[PDB]
Formats: structure tokens, C-alpha cells, sequence
């Protein structure tokens, strides 16, 4: 996906302020709360009975950290997302059989979490740049379906 | 279906919006136009640039419709019937676009109401906007 | 919303299915499993091969639920309430998958009922299956 | 997209029996009838007031013929759909701004029309092969969005 230099600037500047220990878990937890069918893939994580249970679940926070790491890796390789996400695509498509619509949903939940954390700093043009990114990541993660 | 807790959460969160209702609606439209440029083609008679009086005025209309839906949350098909006819028949709005505006409304609320936008309230607001979208896409003919 | 003509079209088309109801349901499932292999993971205790007695038996259940919906088309949320709880709560079926099975049901009807599958009836059947899908995805918690 | 030889065989054998003057118009007409918001892009075609009006409209039949030609062209280049649909992608995405979900819908309507025309010959494995094709075409037509 192609970002303008202005968009790249907006994206990288904000990402440097992201709490990498917390934001991924917040996005994954909210995915599980807001789109409850996604809990089907996380039965081994234990207590997901309430939103508080989900957000406080240590496995959700830990796994969220891995997801965010993958988004960070995508931001470093915006011109080669397919190669970057190849192993993850095989995992999520060939092994897990997650419907790729959910890749889009998690990306949009991440965008909501960034808006939550950054407030007015998450301007409409900053959002538009991040939408290009999370769409790129979703399309690359879905490559094994294509 | 919206649960009792969902209705309570949506009323509470929307209550915090206040006199910013129109402003937040306008910001959600702007977010949608910039993020999802396909949606711009529905507004050729609008200048969609920042600070556009037309987008500001339209944001207020959008907000007023959402406020109507909150106030009549148990009777939304009836309350939004005229708006459903408009969007589906006259304007022929693609149903995908409601998901896009709903997402931009969530992002706008998250950016402005950090205390209100808990995971539970995020879930309730998503269900509410999906319910609104279901009504507004119910009249395709 | 389903129009009077939609209800008439759906009742007429489904009336032609007859004693093949269960068979067509089983064929729609098979079409879905082959075309959209992600859907297979919901049925690990099923053998999904051709001629599977489990897919045949399940196709009849699917057909019986659709027949219930046709027979109670003005009261579908109530008629399908138990099935909605099952699919959304217990089974956690991804809402995308209802679009996939609905498409495979249309393809099955088209392949078997060429005289009935007019453009108008295709439209009515699509609206009906979307309405059924809306009810079955209404209970996510 | 990758079809097995068996799938390629099933697809090409059926496509040779397709009425290329009619099937495209039937698919485009049904798109306009079943998904009425798509009529937004065809105001110049005249009478679309009833299903009979749509299906009998000479412009719908003529345009449908062009669409089917593009699908035929895709079937000949299954290993290079992106290049095959590049100009069409620029048209539908950059100029027309059609939401790419509708590319998926038209492909699925085409699959319904093939089922209608071929009946029991349109077996579940033949359908599964055609679903790979129309997904491939939709993804390639949407490339300018990616
Ligand atoms: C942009 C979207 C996504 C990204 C970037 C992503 C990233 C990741 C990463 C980095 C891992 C760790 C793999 C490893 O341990 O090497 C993982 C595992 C996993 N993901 Fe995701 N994921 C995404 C979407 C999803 C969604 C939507 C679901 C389900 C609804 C899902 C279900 C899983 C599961 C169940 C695992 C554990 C697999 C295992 O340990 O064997 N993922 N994902
Ligand atoms: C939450 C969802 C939505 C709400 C509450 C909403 C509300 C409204 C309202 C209140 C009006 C003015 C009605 C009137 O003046 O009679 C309107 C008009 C309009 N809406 Fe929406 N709308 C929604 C979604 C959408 C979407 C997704 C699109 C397209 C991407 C869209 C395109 C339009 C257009 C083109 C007009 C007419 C503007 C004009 O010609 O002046 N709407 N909407
Ligand atoms: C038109 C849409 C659908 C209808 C009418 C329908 C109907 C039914 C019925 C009647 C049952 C049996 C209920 C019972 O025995 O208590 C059932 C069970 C089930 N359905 Fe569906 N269903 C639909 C869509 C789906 C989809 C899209 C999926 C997943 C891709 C799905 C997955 C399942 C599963 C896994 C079961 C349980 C099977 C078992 O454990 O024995 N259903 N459905
Ligand atoms: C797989 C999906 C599709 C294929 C293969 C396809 C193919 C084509 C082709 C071959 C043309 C003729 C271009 C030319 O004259 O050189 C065309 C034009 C056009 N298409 Fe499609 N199309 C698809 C989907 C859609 C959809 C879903 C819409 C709208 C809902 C749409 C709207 C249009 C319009 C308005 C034109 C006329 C453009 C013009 O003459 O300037 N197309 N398409």
C-alpha cells in the first residue's frame, strides 16, 4: 500500500508514542468483547465471561502484544506486506481458518484504540493514513485465501 | 437485539455528547470521506473540504437522526422509516457504506469521550449503530 | 423488510421444493463446504464427504428451519429465537458464514427449480435468506 | 488463483457451453434487480423500473456482454488476473468508485446464473471451482484499492 510522505510521517510519529505493552491487548480484548464470535478461537485463554474478565486476562494481554508486534513489523515494510505476513497468513488461513473479514475488524478495533489513547491527536487525516495501513495488513494476512 | 444494558450504555454515552452532537457528526463524516474516498461520490453538491459549512450542517442532521434513534430505541424502525426510504430508494446508498460511517462514528466518540468509551460501551455503541444501519438499509427496492 | 410480493414469491418457490426439502438443504451444505472451506471447521464431528449421512440429516434440519421461517414469515424473530441463541451463543458462528450458506441455498434452488428462479423470485429469496440470517445473528453476547 | 487440473477441466468445459450473447446480460440484470443500489451506476440505461424492464433492456444485455467478455478473458489468464484486469480496475476503482463488495456480488450472481442454465451439471465441485475464479476476478478488479 502507498502512503504519502505526510501520511508516513503522521503514522510513524504516532506509533512511536504507542504503549507496545498495552495497546495490542486492548485491541484484542475489545475484538473479543465487541465481536464475541471471535472467542471461538481462544477457548484456551480461560475466563472470557465478562468484559472486565477479558480485558484483565493475562493471556489476552500477552497475545495482544504479539499481534501489535506484527503490526509494528508491517509498518516497517509497507512496500512488502505480502512477504512480511506470509507465515502469519499460512497460520491464520491454512491452519486456523479465520474468516478474513475478521482481519479487517481487528484492524478497525486497533484504529478505535489509537483514537481512544491519542484523542484529538488522532486527527481525521492521521486516521485515514492508519486505515490504509490496517487494510494493507488485512489484505496481506488474507493472501493465502487469494 | 439491544439488551437493557446496551440501551443504558448508549443513552449514557450519547448523553455526554451534548451540544457537541452536530460537531461530532460532522467530524465522523469528514473521517469517512478521508478514510474511505468511495463514499465521497454521494455528495457532489457538497464541498467536502475541512471547515465546509455543508459538512457541518449535514453532521448536525446525522446527529439529530442518531439522537432520535436513541430517544426511540425500542421503536427504531418506525422512528427512522422516512430516513430508510430516503437512503435506500432515492439515494441508493450501498449497504457497505453504513459500516464505514458507523466505524467513523465510533472513532469520533473514542477520540472525544475517553472515559465513556469502555470496552462494554464500545460494544453497546457498535450494536446500536449496526441496528440503525439495519433499519436504514431495510427498504431497498 | 419483506413485501407482500416477496412473501408470495418465497412461499411459491419453497412450495415447489416439496419432499426434496431435506435433500436440497444437504446439497447447499455440501456446496458451502466445498466452495468455502473455512466453514468446515464448525463440523469436526461430521464426515463432510459426499453421501455423508450426517450432512444428509443436517440438511433436513436446515430445511425444516427454513420451512418454519416461511410458515411464520411475519413472526420470524420469535419462530427462530431458539436457533438464534444456538448459532450466536453456543456455536459462535461468524456472521459472514450466513451470507455464504445463503448464496449456496440460492445456487441449489437455481440448479433445481429453473422455472421458479426468475429474477424477481431470486430477489425475494435473497431478501428472505438475508432476513433469516439477520435473525440468526441477532443474539451475539 | 490456483485451480487443480480437475477444476480447470470442469470450468473450461462448462464455459464452452455458455451462451456468450445472453449470460452476461442475465447476470448484470439480476445484479440490478437483486441489489438495487447498483442501479446508481446505470442511470443512463433508461428503464429499470421493473424486473421485466431491467432484463429486457437492450443496454443491460449489451453491457452484460462486455462484462462476460472480461470474465472469459480472466479464464484465459488465471495466473495473471492482476495484469488482465488493470485497466478495468482503474475504471471501476479510480473513476467509478464502485465499492469492491459489489465485484463479489456480481461474481456470485454469475454463479447463480450458471447454476440456473446448467442445472444438475453445475455440481458442487464445479461450483467450488467457479467460486475460486470469481473471487480471483473480484480481487484483481479491486487491486487499485489495495
Ligand atoms: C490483522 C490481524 C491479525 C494479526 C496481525 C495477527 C497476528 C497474530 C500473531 C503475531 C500471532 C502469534 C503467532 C505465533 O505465535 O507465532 C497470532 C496467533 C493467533 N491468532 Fe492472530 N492476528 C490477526 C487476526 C486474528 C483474528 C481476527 C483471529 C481470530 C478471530 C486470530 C486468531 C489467532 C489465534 C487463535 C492464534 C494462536 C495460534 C497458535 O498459537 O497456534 N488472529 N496472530
Ligand atoms: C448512521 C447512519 C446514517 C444516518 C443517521 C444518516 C442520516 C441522514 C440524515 C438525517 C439525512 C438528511 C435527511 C433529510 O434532510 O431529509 C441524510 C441525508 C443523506 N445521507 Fe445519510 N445517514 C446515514 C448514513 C449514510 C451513508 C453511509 C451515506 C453514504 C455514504 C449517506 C448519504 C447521504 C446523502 C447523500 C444524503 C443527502 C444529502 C443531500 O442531498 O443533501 N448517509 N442522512
Ligand atoms: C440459513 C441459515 C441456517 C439455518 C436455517 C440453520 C439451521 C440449523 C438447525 C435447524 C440446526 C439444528 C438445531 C438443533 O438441532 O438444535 C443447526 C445447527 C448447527 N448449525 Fe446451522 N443454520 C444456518 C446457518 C449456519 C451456518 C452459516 C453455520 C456455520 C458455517 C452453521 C453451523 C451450525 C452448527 C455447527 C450446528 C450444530 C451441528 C451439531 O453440532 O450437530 N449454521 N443449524
Ligand atoms: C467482476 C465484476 C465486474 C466486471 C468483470 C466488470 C466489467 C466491466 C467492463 C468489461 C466494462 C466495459 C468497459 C469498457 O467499455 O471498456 C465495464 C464498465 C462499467 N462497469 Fe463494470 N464490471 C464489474 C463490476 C461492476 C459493478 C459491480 C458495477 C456497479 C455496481 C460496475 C459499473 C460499471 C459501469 C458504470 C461501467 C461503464 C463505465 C463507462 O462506460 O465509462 N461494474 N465493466
Amino acid at each position: 500500500v502507498h502512503l504519502t510522505p505526510k501520511e508516513k510521517s503522521a503514522v510513524t510519529a504516532l506509533w512511536g508514542k504507542v504503549n507496545v505493552d498495552e495497546v495490542g491487548g486492548e485491541a484484542l480484548g475489545r475484538l473479543l468483547v465487541v465481536y464475541p464470535w471471535t472467542q471461538r478461537f481462544f477457548e484456551s485463554f480461560g475466563d472470557l465471561s465478562t468484559p472486565d474478565a477479558v480485558m484483565g486476562n493475562p493471556k489476552v494481554k500477552a497475545h495482544g502484544k504479539k499481534v501489535l508486534g506484527a503490526f509494528s513489523d508491517g509498518l516497517a515494510h509497507l512496500d512488502n506486506l505480502k512477504g512480511t505476513f506470509a507465515t502469519l497468513s499460512e497460520l491464520h488461513c491454512d491452519k486456523l481458518h479465520v474468516d478474513p473479514e475478521n482481519f479487517r475488524l481487528l484492524g478497525n478495533v486497533l484504529v478505535c484504540v489509537l483514537a481512544h489513547h491519542f484523542g484529538k491527536e488522532f486527527t481525521p487525516p492521521v486516521q485515514a493514513a492508519y486505515q490504509k495501513v490496517v487494510a494493507g495488513v488485512a489484505n496481506a494476512l488474507a493472501h493465502k485465501y487469494h | 437485539v439491544l439488551s437493557p444494558a446496551d440501551k443504558t450504555n448508549v443513552k449514557a454515552a450519547w448523553g455526554k455528547v451534548g451540544a457537541h452532537a452536530g460537531e461530532y457528526g460532522a467530524e465522523a463524516l469528514e473521517r469517512m470521506f478521508l478514510s474511505f474516498p468511495t463514499t465521497k461520490t454521494y455528495f457532489p453538491h457538497f464541498d467536502l473540504s475541512h471547515g465546509s459549512a455543508q459538512v457541518k450542517g449535514h453532521g448536525k442532521k446525522v446527529a439529530d437522526a442518531l439522537t432520535n434513534a436513541v430517544a426511540h430505541v425500542d421503536d427504531m424502525p418506525n422512528a427512522l422509516s422516512a430516513l430508510s426510504d430516503l437512503h435506500a430508494h432515492k439515494l441508493r446508498v450501498d449497504p457497505v457504506n453504513f459500516k464505514l460511517l458507523s466505524h467513523c462514528l465510533l472513532v469520533t466518540l473514542a477520540a472525544h469521550l475517553p472515559a465513556e468509551f469502555t470496552p462494554a460501551v464500545h460494544a453497546s455503541l457498535d450494536k446500536f449503530l449496526a441496528s440503525v444501519s439495519t433499519v436504514l438499509t431495510s427498504k431497498y427496492r
